[PDB]
RNA sequence: UGCCGACAGCGCUCUGGGGAAUUCAGGAGGGGAAAGCAGAUGUGCCCCGCGGCGAGACUGGCGCACCGCCGGACGAGCUG
């Protein structure tokens, strides 16, 4: 190859900050000797033809912990002149050659994105997310992280851009559809907290297109109900709950998931006197679902999972807890 | 600039879903 | 001066931004050709912009159908959005490299700011694309899942079969191998029959001395137990096995009374009836396959099934190899597969040749031409009876 | 099914004419079995196939072998008229003609197969 | 157990074989290229599989039967060399008294008689054994070791089969006192095997770096 | 005939992969078939008890012009066992199977055909033989199977068409490695059927040289199928492989 | 295709000729290899300069197949 000369370039890049650190009393001769030798060995094995992104991450964490230790020793030594910028830039060069070398390691992608999100390279992080998202169009994890950090920063329009493109591409799994409805209703809850948006028809619409999505499953609609049932403290939450219930009751009539949501429907914003009354109403719904002709083992597994969750919620009456125990044992 | 993702509009409207949400946001 | 290019592949489709792209004057040259050839001089040429794999086999298949038509799917269009900067060409445009002329024209229609460039015109992007398909596995390995050989393999199989309607009228493999099975198991039935026949006759030879139909021999030994526990019409067995009251069971009883053979150990009798049960089960499977082959032969080649009969017609088609082979065969070839008998042989060879080409070349076969030709051979049998 | 059909406008008539020429000139095999044997001996120069037949599957299998041998064929619309052109006193659905390399009949046949190749 | 490759993902397989095989079969089913068939044919396919699996189980219980019977017929022989082995020997023999008529080296050269008379007719080298190769106890040696154990094994085979076919027993005679002969042979030949194998190798003048 | 049952001998021929079997009063040509024991089209075959899995197939010249060429003793047929070969004119697949048996498992041949039912026979053989890829389309528009054909090394062509030179020229423009190779075969009676055949061949080879080919061998398969030829050229270099 | 082989000739080669071990100096080929230093400057900010996108609004003149052209200069929002 040509590794000797390319590493000559990179070690000559590394030279002057170490010269600064040696004219400082922060690191001694033997220490900087050890450092340069380690960096040379690192960069050599990095630029080796037969290569792997694990060793790439090794060099990554090595330079990162270098910046950390030098910062700590600088603070202990009460020095102010030396910065971390050259260390950041050489870390970026390591990452840049890493991503040009392996376009196939999503874990290393996320490692780069985490390092950038920690060190405050805003526009850079946006553009790197752009590149890698173009590269891997088939990870809802990537699409969700993009739209999620955009929704976190507050660019809801760019969040919609990322999420809408991800919905346009990924069409085999409903997971990013779940998370998109999650962030849309979370933005709506943010609007209600800062208190069209008065209607809040976007989760209705995304369910309308999900109804003919290729991954169209009854259990998928059940998970849609679950994520809609999260954070029920809103305005049109009863509206969307009624809509999804009547939609899946119109489409999957005798499905055990339809019976499960018919059980767990009116518990949208429950946690107080309104808790046990709705508990008894949903228990009547549950007894009706039990006596109705559906897949009783499937419905009972659904209800025993949800009832184990209910038992995980504390602050209840012992008579209620024991009759849940009885109705659980009788399945 | 192909360095980022500028947000979507009816010109770059892809599907029925995008058409519906863009109709809602234009109504907004 | 090109910027990007698409590329179509059996595993997916991609686009690439060319940086330090190729000379347009310098294209006949040896050095530019060897530089194109070597990967070590071409990665600096082409950088990956983005990649897109297939979701499903039917998805990539319909993609092939679309691109062979020249028309595109909205998800490649989505990739064009997902990697193209939005514009129209009011001040600036973007150069895309496309192979097929219809494809390039349609993308230019779909997007105003793009000049797509079909390689059919452009020797430039043709040469670029040939470098692409040159190193098309080694610009992907880090991101490519698995391989491309088996992908091209299965995908081409499916595309061929879709365009040709393959499985909807090929069944002769099942036909002839079912025939092979029936012959194999039938001879194995014969061997099991003779073996367990002499093998039980060591204990009791009057069963051979009276009883033929070795499957009925197997039934009566699995029902017989030992030599001493005999009665004629015990429960639900000999009435439908054979004549039960006055013809056979009494003769079996008196044969066991006059019997002389060696008394058998119990585990040996267990072995005997294990063997006999095996014999009966495989004979039952023979009758199952016989009904099955009659049905399948009726489904695929009715005219032959009526003119010859399913066993012999299936013998001939198996020795042929395929119905297409049978159709390919000439008449004297069908002979190879007094004088009046050879004359009839030639005549029936002609007629089954015609019935064969009929059945091989009807979409959903019929029966009536086989019926009328069966009547032709019947009246020809009458004609040769008149002599 | 019989998509390389010969069109009407006297093209079929030049076909039947050359059939008459070759039938007198003994360069002719007549009947489908003769066609298959001639094309599987590779002596065939061209073969004409009727489309007026009780089921067409015979003159559908014959194009399979001529496709397997890369020598031309053409669909006349009339088995009766082809048989009359050959002079059989009987209808024929398949007639083939071979090559004899010293004539101008071969020039005629070259023209005819150029015609059918432009048809295909 | 697998139905169709349509029924690839819902079929249960781990009962017959470990995964890392029975996941790759599901992968091969998913991206396979075998042609689509009918259930009217898959009936016949699965029923033929039923045939052959009942056949294989029949062979299995048949072997178990023959093992019981070999234990019954010749305790020395089955305790020494293997039931299926002595089964091959009696198969060539014709009967047990027939085999006990033959001398031991001939026992060593049962079966391979085509090669035997080839060699005897052309004065070639003579073949070294018979069914004794696919017998077990010769399996552990190497070359000349294999040959020597084959000969001595044959001698004890002769002795033991004459024992089993001609030593009378009072019928309150246990299998172990019936087969103690063959067990003696097994122990003594096992020690013979380990000694002939652990023949010390040949030493040599060990050199220094100068050859010193 | 060298009748069924005659003990024969087989040895390698000059070419990497093909074999020649001599015997008695008649020798012939064979290939080790990949798919075991099974005939294709009533072709004769050869079994050897190797000291089961060792089977060869006799190769009729008169059915397959590649075999005509191997009898005509070509300079270099370019197809090593384990090589990528675009076939063209793959009608009913016999010769194609032979090339398949040449290249074996580590090779692959892309079998393109125009019509349908010859396609049916071809794809039947494509089910059976695990290294030949069926493609049934119009050869004149190779962008259709641009999805299927990668860059290959060797181009077989046996179509009988007027635009044959341009057909294989754009297929060379699309699917042939740097320093590529090709065998094509030509009939005078289908390129232009009044002229003398040698002149027709010169016209076709000059065409390919205008398609930037380097003509590097020619022969005339003379005692086997009149006034044809096999022509061997190299794509865009003077030497063959690299 | 077995050895042995006299003169009389031809062929190579001759620090004799083989065979084996072993050091080195070269060669030629095949398979594999992401094999890629086209000009290498930390992040974040806003501002300037300049550039693209980009909603919307205009206008000039032409148009005897009459169906449409071609051109300028303003411009919310976005970006480098």
């Amino acid at each position: 190859a040509w590794v000797a000369d390319k590493a000559r370039f990179y070690l000559e890049r590394a030279a002057p900050e170490l010269r600064e650190w040696e004219e400082k009393e922060i690191f001694t001769k033997d220490e900087i000797r050890n450092l340069v030798a380690k960096r040379s060995d690192f960069e050599h094995l990095v630029l080796a033809p037969g290569t792997k992104p694990t060793d790439f991450l090794n060099y990554v964490n090595w330079e990162r912990s270098l910046d950390r230790l030098r910062a700590k020793r600088c603070a202990r030594l009460n020095i102010r002149s030396v910065t971390s910028h050259a260390s950041q830039a050489r870390t970026f060069g390591i990452f840049e050659r890493a991503v040009l070398k392996h376009p196939g390691s999503i874990e290393l992608w996320l490692a780069y994105l985490e390092f950038a999100a920690q060190v405050k390279a805003t526009k850079r992080w946006r553009r790197i997310m752009t590149r890698a998202l173009r590269l891997h169009p088939m990870n809802a994890s990537l699409w969700t992280l993009a739209g999620r950090r955009a929704a976190q920063n507050g660019d809801m329009q760019r969040a919609r851009a990322h999420f809408l493109r991800g919905c346009r591409f990924c069409t085999r799994e409903p997971t990013l559809w779940l998370e998109y409805a999650r962030c849309e209703m979370d933005w709506l809850a943010r609007m209600e907290a800062k208190k069209p948006a008065l209607s809040g028809a976007i989760p209705i619409a995304v369910f309308d297109v999900a109804r003919k999505q290729p991954f169209w499953g009854p259990a998928a609609a059940e998970k849609f109900f679950d994520v809609f049932a999260k954070f029920g403290h809103l305005s049109c939450h009863e509206r969307i709950i009624s809509h999804v219930v009547t939609t899946m009751q119109e489409l999957f009539p005798n499905h055990p998931c339809t019976w499960s949501v018919h059980i767990r429907q009116p518990l949208v914003g429950v946690d107080t006197p309104a808790f046990p009354k709705a508990l008894r109403e949903s228990l009547a719904r549950l007894k009706a679902a039990l006596q109705s002709t559906t897949d009783r083992k499937a419905l009972a597994t659904k209800m025993v999972a949800w009832m184990d969750g209910i038992l995980a919620i504390e602050k209840l009456d012992a008579a209620i807890r024991t009759v849940l125990e009885h109705t659980k044992r009788s399945l | 600039d192909a360095s980022e993702l500028q947000p979507i509009t009816q010109k770059t409207s892809g599907t029925e879903l995008e058409q519906t949400i863009l109709a809602i946001m234009e109504e907004s | 001066v090109v910027n990007f290019l698409l590329f179509e592949s059996a595993v997916g489709f991609s686009l690439f931004e060319v940086v330090h792209q190729a000379d347009t004057v310098g294209l006949e040259l040896p050095e530019v050709k060897d530089a194109m050839k070597t990967l070590d001089k071409f990665g600096k040429m082409v950088k990956l912009r983005s990649f897109n794999p297939w979701t499903s086999a039917a998805q990539g298949l319909e993609a092939i159908n679309l691109i062979s038509e020249g028309i595109m799917p909205e998800y490649l269009k989505s990739a064009l959005e997902m990697n193209l900067p939005q514009t129209s060409g009011k001040k600036s445009k973007v150069v895309l490299g496309v192979a097929d002329k219809k494809l390039a024209g349609e993308i230019t229609a779909a997007f105003p700011g793009v000049q797509c460039e079909a390689a059919d015109t452009s020797e430039v992007v043709a040469a670029l694309l040939r470098g692409i398909r040159t190193h098309a596995n080694k610009l992907h390995k880090s991101l490519q899942e698995g391989d491309i050989g088996r992908a091209q393999l299965g995908l081409g199989h499916a595309y061929s079969r879709a365009k040709v309607k393959f499985s909807v009228h090929k069944n002769d493999n099942h036909i002839i191998q079912g025939i092979a099975t029936l012959d194999a198991l039938d001879k194995s039935i014969n061997q099991g029959a003779m073996r367990v026949r002499e093998w039980y006759g060591w204990h009791f030879p009057e069963l051979i001395r009276i009883v033929s139909d070795n499957i009925t021999y197997a039934k009566v030994v699995l029902a017989i137990g030992n030599k001493s526990s005999l009665t004629d019409e015990s429960v639900d067995d000999l009435a439908n096995v054979l004549n039960q009251d006055q013809d056979k069971a009494l003769a079996i009883i008196q044969a066991a009374k006059v019997s002389m053979g060696q008394d058998i150990s119990e585990v040996d009798l267990q072995m005997v009836r294990d063997l006999a049960s095996n014999v009966t089960s495989m004979a039952d499977y023979r009758r199952i396959l016989a009904e099955s082959l009659d049905k399948k032969m009726s489904e695929v080649a009715p005219n032959l099934q009526v003119i010859l009969g399913t066993p012999v017609a299936a013998r001939l088609i198996a020795h042929a190899g395929s119905l297409t082979n049978l159709a390919k065969y000439p008449a004297s070839t069908l002979q190879i597969l007094p004088k009046v008998k050879g004359r009839i042989s030639r005549y029936l060879a002609n007629k089954c040749s015609i019935a064969s080409r009929i059945d091989n070349f009807s979409e959903k076969p019929t029966r009536h031409f086989g019926e009328v030709l069966r009547q032709q051979l019947e009246q020809r049998l009458e004609w040769y009876a008149k002599g | 099914a019989a998509w390389p059909k010969a069109e009407d406008p006297a093209l079929v008539q030049e076909l039947l004419d050359c059939v008459q020429q070759a039938s007198h000139y003994r360069q002719l095999k007549k009947g489908a079995n003769e066609t298959t044997k001639s094309v599987n001996r590779g002596t065939s120069e061209l073969v004409i196939l009727a489309a007026d037949t009780q089921p067409l599957s015979i003159v559908l299998h014959i194009p399979l072998i001529c496709e397997e041998k890369n020598v031309p064929y053409v669909y006349v619309p009339s088995k009766v008229a082809l048989g009359r052109a050959c002079g059989v006193s009987r209808a024929v659905i398949a007639v083939s003609l071979t090559s004899n390399e010293a004539s101008d009949l071969n020039s005629k046949i070259r023209a005819l197969r150029d015609k059918v190749e432009r048809l295909a | 157990a697998l139905g169709l490759r349509t029924n690839a993902p819902n079929a249960d397989l781990s009962e017959i074989l470990p995964p890392e095989i029975e996941a790759a079969v599901k992968a091969a089913a998913d991206i396979s290229m075998g042609t689509e068939i009918s259930t009217e044919d898959y009936e016949n396919i699965k029923l033929l599989a039923v045939q052959v699996v009942e056949r294989s189980e029949y062979r299995r219980q048949l072997a178990e039967y023959l093992q019981n019977r070999m234990k019954a017929i010749s305790p020395n022989m089955t305790e020494l060399i293997g039931a299926l082995v002595g089964a091959r020997l009696i198969a060539h023999s014709g009967s047990l008294v027939n085999l006990a008529k033959n001398p031991g080296s001939t026992i060593q050269i049962l079966g391979a008689e085509k090669a035997l008379f080839r060699a005897l007719k052309t004065k070639h080298a003579t073949p070294k054994y018979g069914i004794i190769y696919h017998a077990s106890l010769v399996g552990q040696a190497s070359g000349p070791n294999k040959g020597k154990i084959a000969r001595q094994l044959a001698a004890k085979i002769a002795l033991s089969v004459r024992t089993d076919a001609f030593e009378d027993f009072p019928e309150n005679a246990d299998d172990e006192t019936r087969a103690a002969v063959g067990i003696q042979a097994r122990a003594k030949l096992e020690n013979n095997l380990r000694l002939l194998e652990g023949k010390p190798l040949n030493k040599g003048v060990a050199l220094g770096p100068n050859g010193i | 005939g060298a009748k069924a049952g005659k003990k024969v001998i087989v040895e390698p021929h000059r070419h990497k992969g093909v074999f020649v079997a001599r015997g008695g009063k008649e020798d012939l040509l064979c290939t080790a078939n990949l798919v075991p024991g099974e005939s294709v089209y009533g072709e004769k075959r050869i079994s050897v008890e190797t000291p089961t899995k060792t089977e060869y197939r006799i190769w009729n010249p008169f059915r397959s012009k590649l075999a005509a060429g191997i009898l005509g003793g070509l300079e270099t047929i370019y197809m090593k066992p384990g090589s990528k070969v675009l076939y063209l004119g793959a009608a009913s697949g016999t010769s194609v199977s032979h090339v398949a048996d040449i290249v074996g498992p580590t090779g692959a041949v892309y079998a393109v055909e125009f019509s349908h039912r010859s396609g049916r026979d071809l794809i039947n053989m494509a089910t059976r033989r695990t290294n030949v890829i069926p493609i049934v389309e119009d050869a004149r528009k190779p962008m259709a199977y641009r999805m299927l054909v990668p860059m290959v090394d060797v181009i077989f062509a046996d179509v009988a068409q007027p635009d044959q030179a341009r057909i294989v020229g754009i297929n060379a423009r699309l699917f042939l490695k740097q320093g590529g190779g090709l065998l094509i075969s030509i009939k005078a009676s289908c390129i232009d059927s009044t002229a003398p055949p040698e002149q027709v061949f010169a016209s076709e080879v000059q065409k390919l040289r205008e398609d930037k080919f380097f003509p590097k061998e020619q022969l005339t398969l003379e005692p086997y199928e009149r006034d044809h030829a096999m022509v061997s050229c190299v794509y865009l270099q003077k030497e063959f492989e690299g």
